[PDB]
RNA sequence: CUAGUAACGGCGAGUGAAGCGGCAACAGCUCAAAUUUGAAAGCUGGCUUCGGCCCGCGUUGUAAUUUGGAGAGGAUGCUUU
């Protein structure tokens, strides 16, 4: 069964056609039309098996059925625990809604909290969330919310595991829970994932598993590679290694969508012939780079870890880790699995500053080898003079690398490995010299004892 | 006049209309 | 933005750095003329604020204002009783508002705001063409400054009833014997 | 009492790294100015009348 | 009384019409400093070394006038107290 | 020490709490 | 007139309705005193009387009404300033409960 | 039939036109009104300058019709303007 | 220090009414029948303040005689902060 | 009209409004707080064949943009002179 024979709409046909998908993936078939008929399902998925599309069609299906206006408000409300994953699902969204009328904007944290209630306030009928942001629009925000239709909660484990436990609870005591479509989907089926589930959904769920239960996790049969690089030197680290390393296959990681936008536009402008696979390409270029670069000798790839997890990463000799990766169980494991393909003879480095050496001892913890790579000062291409001069002279590649500079430190200050990796310990001003700036751009770090006969509130009216 | 109400003038007149019984 | 600077610095007027400006103002305020006049303001912020621009036919005047009684008390503020001195002065300009810049234990310190009507870059500018018409003759005698419109009691409210149009029109109003033909 | 004391730097002693202004900056900090483009061709019409 | 369905407002741009952004606090953290403070203001500060918290609070309620007024100097000359020794 | 491989490692008053007549809280100052 | 009869009392006024009830308490903390006699006036016409212990102790509202003071010429009777009173109390404030609290206070 | 209760959904029928509004036995005067009212209107086109021409016939022939190359072009595109800019800017020159 | 100073400020003087006029002329007679940002010593109390603010300034050089003082009172704090 | 109402008073003499409602007429705006900074773009004079020359004012701020039921900046594609 392929997406023709399930009766959408022709708005929403059509641009499932622009894609280029067809052939339902298995999460797909089996849970689209459960969600159409009104029952609210569960899903023991994993990151990346066309779920998200999974959900965005009865969301949008009903929508449409409804019509929905910005007069309106939200109409459904998707929880994503990260915000390079609510961005990846924010682009499927414009893809599938681009031929409807309905709207769709993201709320992250880290973005613009006064533009976003503005963005709120107008009517923004499909909304992808963090479950932080989320919290503080629905108590201090005037939005409508009052008509929403569908939940969806992507990744609920992830959502648990981060902290977001008391956000959570709260959220699904204001959203309103009469005639309610809900979605939860998850990995692992832990404890807390059950209460979360008891107390969201309606007491009949619709539970389907193709959790994989072959997790081959080697302890021994891998080798991590990692540099310590200087921050302001991580670029020129990343361009020498690329140039030399040419002719060669090569897969390199970032961490969000803007930056890979913005390192894109740079290689290009210094003459390196480089791939790029982000968010805001179509759907079909992104098969057709990824196709072009399975099918290729040599070359390089520039993706963020998040467009990685869905991936069948092919047979490369280099696998490259930038930034610091969202999931380290999902780095260091299998992306170690698929550094080795078989039978090659494949390599993969972390990029390190000396003020994440505390990576190393859980390494050591966890007891999986590592390996030491070093570098000349005569070997760094030295090509920062150039980088500075076509950032203060060209406007758009100044405006991604603004972007690129607030993405990598909003995505740095949201990483669960606070010990290791704290915002607090980088320093602002070389980070933004290996973006090219000569001064850094303003960023947002952050984003008892009582009063005397004070007694807790009995009651009253408070807003 | 000031240029700031000049620019509003030009392209936001005073129009010209009826309205029917 | 060095006037935001000045606007924090002058609301905080008693501290060391601004006392100490206003003990060696005062000191040569004293030793000029009462109606002198002023090259520049001596709050730049403040002149800035009132409407003062850096065009001829915009001048500065201080006035020094005796302070105390008349237990009679004039009704006039001295603000007003400044500006009417200036007015008297300069007969061919236009009181636009003034501010105070100093103080004293006998005297009171004010810069008032002129603008000719008589220039041609006054005549030429509609932000302040409005002044040279014959309407606005001597604002200050009339209680049209910012002073004037305080003491005339010029706000809207129930706590201004009698003063929100004029009393004297009020009172006119009021004690009138309305008497209409098919009574 | 001392009657004037020195002063104490407790909030320059701290040197921030990022302006002040979040703001994003204007094009026409990047590109040739408009407002000369206005004046050299008015000086082109007058040129071209004699 | 008369039952009529609520709407949402768009959110007042004349919402706390004082001065709360980012900048306009380092315009004033700046000022205090070079200006330094009243003799009113360091007599509050030499109480409140001295452990004298009551006595402060006190001389502010008569210099300033009410006693929120008393809290909000006393607060913020605390702070300074706070911040002088974190750079000593 | 780190205990668990690469979770976060696990990380006064004025007034005596005491219950009040509702079987709610209160305080002494 | 009631502060003239209590020596023991210290006198107060302004006190910002926009603020918080428990900033009574720190109120009388800072200037030591273990009880409060607030008046809060409502649209300048109504008056609530507050008695209190400032730390822990109970609270009572009152609603004042029918106010007579000494500056009235027909009442006719002066008391030492500052002499101790004989407190005389009523048989309904020893038996129920809710007032007897009150005595107390 | 109506899922959410809006008022404003029954009376219809993000952004409209702003210098104009789009309009869908009888006194004689009132026919007249709305004859000069529907009565045609010549449109005045507005051209383009001839340094304006020039710059895109300098541009067309060094490029092509890819408009992505001229955007990020500095020697003759000294303004940096945006590809679907000078897109829109070909289209009514003429050129493709 | 101040003829060092000022020896690298003359080479950075901006352009007076005359040589601006005719370098527009330049231009002008030019089209009848290209350029890199012009780098000038930037002055203006607003505008020098602002620069300061926004961490684009190098190096400000500050008068000593000022007569409202007030307007230059501030300078040395922000630019070391 | 409210209304001789509320409110104040050798509470005697007295004093004495306003919101609402019905009409008449209706119309909205300018600044200061921003860096034009890839270009003081602004303005008074007085010399002219008048077509455009200098002098001065002004950066301690003259134009443009903007004035908090707002706004700016990018992008965006229609609509206006």
């Amino acid at each position: 069964q392929e997406f023709s024979e399930l009766n959408l709409s022709e708005k929403t046909t059509k641009a499932i056609a622009e894609m280029g998908f067809t052939k339902m993936t298995e999460i797909q078939r089996r849970a689209i039309p459960p969600a159409l008929a009104g029952k609210d399902v569960l899903g023991a998925a994993k990151t990346g098996s066309g779920k998200t599309l999974a959900f965005l069609i009865p969301a949008v299906e009903m929508l449409s059925s409804l019509r929905f206006k910005p007069r309106n408000g939200t109409g459904a409300i998707v929880v994503t625990p990260t915000r390079e994953l609510a961005l990846q699902i924010f682009g499927v969204a414009r893809e599938l809604m681009k031929y409807h009328s309905q709207t769709y904007g993201v709320v992250i944290g880290g973005a613009n909290r006064r533009a976003e209630a503005e963005k709120l306030g107008k009517g923004v009928n499909l909304l992808i969330a963090t479950p932080g942001r989320l919290l503080d629009h629905l108590q201090n925000t005037p939005f409508v919310f009052k008509n929403l239709k569908s939940l969806i909660i992507d990744e609920a484990d992830r959502i648990l595991e981060i902290g977001f436990e008391d956000e959570m609870r709260q959220i699904v005591k204001i959203l309103p829970k009469e005639d309610r479509q809900t979605m939860l989907f998850s990995a692992t089926q832990t404890t807390k994932v059950e209460d979360l589930a008891r107390i969201s959904l309606r007491p009949g769920p619709l539970y389907i598993n193709v959790d994989e239960e072959k997790k081959y996790s080697t302890v021994e049969g891998l080798e991590q590679g990692y540099v310590v690089v200087e921050a302001d030197k991580r670029f020129l680290l990343l361009f020498s290694f690329l140039k030399k390393m040419a002719k060669k296959k090569i897969i390199v990681f970032f961490s969000s969508c803007n930056s890979v936008k913005y390192y894109s536009e740079l290689l290009q402008y210094i003459d390196l012939p480089v791939l790029d696979l982000h968010g805001k390409q179509k759907q079909q270029k992104r098969t057709n780079t990824f196709f072009e670069f399975c099918n290729a000798k040599s070359g390089t790839l520039i993706c963020t870890d998040v467009a990685a997890r869905g991936l069948d990463i092919p047979q490369v000799d280099w696998i490259v880790q930038f930034d610091p990766p969202d999931d380290p169980r999902d780095y260091i494991h299998r992306v170690g699995r698929t550094a080795r393909g078989n039978n090659g003879k494949g390599r993969s480095l972390l990029f390190l500053q000396p003020c994440e050496l505390g990576f190393l001892a859980h390494l050591k913890a966890a007891k999986v080898p590592v390996v030491e790579y070093d570098f000349p000062k005569n070997k760094i291409l030295n090509v920062q003079s150039q980088l500075e001069k076509l950032i203060s002279t060209n406007y758009y590649l100044n405006q991604s690398a603004k972007e690129g500079y607030r993405s990598y430190i909003h995505a740095y200050a949201s990483h669960s490995l606070r010990s290791v990796f704290d915002v607090h310990k980088l320093d602002l001003v070389k980070v933004a010299k290996s973006f090219g700036f000569s001064t850094p751009p303003r960023v947002d770090i952050t984003l008892g004892r009582r009063a005397y006969g004070s007694q807790p509130r009995q009651g009253g009216r408070y807003k | 006049v000031l240029e700031k109400t000049k620019k509003r003038l030009t392209h936001f007149p005073q129009r010209k209309y009826a309205v029917k019984a | 933005g060095a006037l935001k600077y000045l606007e924090e610095l002058s609301k905080k007027k008693q501290s060391d750095v601004v006392r100490f400006l206003l003990r060696v103002r005062c000191w040569e305020y004293r030793q000029l003329n009462v109606i002198h006049r002023a090259s520049r303001p001596s709050r730049p912020d403040k002149a800035r604020r009132l409407g003062y621009k850096a065009k001829q036919g915009y001048v500065i005047y201080r006035v020094r204002v005796r302070r105390g009684g008349r237990q009679l008390k004039y009704q006039r503020s001295l603000r007003a009783t400044a500006e009417e001195r200036v007015g008297r002065r300069c007969s061919n300009l236009r009181v636009l508002n003034s501010y105070w810049v100093n103080q004293d234990s006998t005297y009171k310190y004010y810069e008032v705001i002129l603008v000719d009507p008589n220039h041609k870059a006054i005549r030429r500018d509609p932000r302040i063409n409005w002044i040279c018409n014959p309407v606005h003759k001597h604002r200050e005698c009339r209680g049209l400054t910012s002073t004037g419109k305080k003491s005339r009691g010029l706000n809207k409210g129930h706590r201004f009833n009698k003063t929100r149009a004029g009393r004297r029109k009020t009172w006119k109003r009021h004690n009138t014997l309305s008497l209409w033909r098919y009574r | 009492e001392d009657p004037y004391p020195d002063t104490v730097e407790w909030f320059t002693s701290v040197e921030e790294k990022m302006p002040l202004s979040a703001a994003p900056e204007p094009k026409r900090r990047f590109i040739p100015s408009k407002n000369e483009a206005k004046q050299i061709m008015k000086l082109v019409r007058a040129i071209r009348e004699g | 009384g008369h039952k009529t369905t609520r709407r949402v407002l768009k959110e007042r741009p004349s919402r706390r019409k004082g001065a709360q952004s980012k900048r306009t606090q380092f315009v004033r953290s700046l000022i205090r400093e070079v200006a330094g403070l009243a003799p009113y203001e360091r007599r509050v500060i030499e109480l409140l070394r001295n452990g004298k918290d009551k006595r402060a609070r006190k001389f502010s309620k008569k210099k300033l006038g009410t006693f929120g007024r008393a809290k909000r100097k006393c607060e913020e000359l605390q702070r300074i107290i706070a911040e002088s020794r974190r750079a000593h | 020490e780190i205990l668990e491989p690469f979770v976060d490692p696990p990380r006064d008053r004025n007034y005596r709490i005491e219950k009040d007549a509702n079987g709610g809280i209160r305080y002494v100052y | 007139d009631l502060a003239s009869m209590l020596p023991h009392g210290r006198k107060d006024a302004k006190f910002d309705t926009k603020s918080r009830l428990y900033e009574l308490c720190e109120l009388a903390e800072l200037y030591n005193c273990n009880n409060v006699l607030f008046f809060e006036a409502r649209k300048g016409k109504d008056l609530y009387m507050w008695f209190s212990k400032v730390p822990n102790g109970p609270t009572v509202k009152f609603y004042a009404q029918n106010l007579h003071t000494m500056e009235e010429l027909h009442f006719q009777g002066n008391c030492l300033k500052g002499s101790r009173p004989i407190l005389s109390f009523d048989a309904a404030f020893e038996q129920e409960p809710y007032l007897k609290v009150i005595k107390e206070l | 039939s109506e899922s959410d209760a809006v008022p404003q959904q029954q009376q219809q029928e993000n952004h409209i036109r702003q210098h104009d509004l789009e309009l869908e036995s009888k006194p004689e005067v009132l026919r007249a009104l709305e004859r000069e009212a529907t009565r045609p209107v010549e449109k005045t086109v507005r051209h383009q300058s001839e340094r304006e021409r020039e710059w895109l016939q300098r541009l067309v022939d060094k490029h092509g019709d890819d408009v992505a190359a001229m955007a990020r072009d500095r020697k003759l595109n000294p303004y940096q303007q945006t590809a679907s800019d000078i897109k829109r800017r070909l289209k009514k020159a003429g050129l493709l | 220090l101040a003829a060092q100073a000022f020896k690298l400020l003359n080479k950075y003087r901006p352009e007076t009414k005359q040589e601006k006029k005719e370098r527009l002329l330049r231009e002008a007679t030019a089209i009848k029948e290209v350029s890199k940002k012009p780098y000038t010593v930037k002055y203006g109390l607003n505008h020098v303040v602002g620069l300061i603010e926004n961490k684009k300034a190098s190096l400000v050089l500050i008068a000593n005689d000022v007569d409202p003082i007030e307007l230059v009172v501030f300078l040395p704090a922000l630019c070391r902060k």
